[PDB]
């Protein structure tokens, strides 16, 4: 064939992958954690927009920090050869570098680490994206006019 | 040839590093109100780093916190992409 | 506005 160029990834597989969505709103009492009010607009919103975008969109509600942790391992030992990419929406309470299960926290590397090139292999060299709602700290942006 | 174990991820966050992130009770987050706006209405269009981009501005742009509590009003937000991905991203294909 |  004629001249080829290799600088977007494949997204044409038969499948977009899957959307993977934790909402996690109420926390439990002993946590101290406030609910997450708002985010089930914001759940809502995402499925929709990754339905359109063609993923197959699993919400997942108010998780603790092991079924977080067990549904990442679960997700990441399905055979996604037939999928172009992974995505995963984290909204939650969090902290620089920290997620919140409904009842304590999670290290966000500990999520990523089970979709390593090394460790999920029909994923290697496919686009994983997280998109992370919540705080990462307590600083504030005073802005500027 | 081999990969890095960290290549082709790509980290959405909804604010820069060290600082709160801002979630309306009745609207839903800024981030996630203006990463879907921007989905919507340009994943026909533009590589996923240039709609990330105007996230960044919506966000930047359009939200600023309104509280009681001085300490917490008048607040403004910038998201943060964090990229290690090794191609351009399209959602669309052909 | 609350935050996360
Ligand atoms: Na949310
Ligand atoms: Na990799
Ligand atoms: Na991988
Ligand atoms: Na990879
Ligand atoms: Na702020
Ligand atoms: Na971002
Ligand atoms: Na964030
Ligand atoms: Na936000
Ligand atoms: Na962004
Ligand atoms: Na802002
Ligand atoms: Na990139």
């Amino acid at each position: 064939s004629g001249i080829s160029l290799d600088n977007s990834y494949k997204m044409d597989y038969p499948e977009m992958g899957l959307c993977i969505i934790i909402n996690n709103k109420n926390f439990h009492k002993s946590t101290g954690m406030t609910s997450r009010s708002g985010t089930d607009v914001d759940a809502a919103n995402l499925r929709e927009t990754f339905r359109n975008l063609k993923y197959e969109v699993r919400n997942k509600n108010d998780l603790t920090r092991e079924e977080i942790v067990e549904l990442m391992r679960d997700v990441s030992k399905e055979d996604h050869s037939k999928r172009s990419s992974f995505v995963c929406v984290l909204l939650s309470h969090g902290e620089e570098g920290i997620i919140f299960g409904t009842n304590g926290p999670v290290d966000l590397k500990k999520i990523t680490n089970f979709f390593r090139g090394d460790r999920c292999r029909s994923l290697t060299g496919k686009p994983k994206l997280f998109i992370i709602q919540a705080c990462r700290g307590t600083e504030l942006d005073c802005g500027i006019e | 040839h081999k990969i890095p174990v960290e290549a082709d991820f790509l980290y959405a966050y909804s604010t820069a590093p060290g600082y709160y992130s801002w979630r309306n009770s009745k609207d839903g987050s800024w981030f996630i109100q203006s990463l879907c706006a921007m989905l919507k209405q340009y994943a026909d269009k533009l590589e996923f780093m240039h709609i990330l981009t105007r996230v960044n501005r919506k966000v930047a742009d359009e939200f600023e916190s309104f509280s009681f509590d001085a300490t917490f009003h008048a607040k403004k937000q910038i998201p943060c992409i964090v990229s290690m991905l090794t191609k351009e991203l399209y959602f669309y294909h052909h | 506005d609350e935050v996360d």
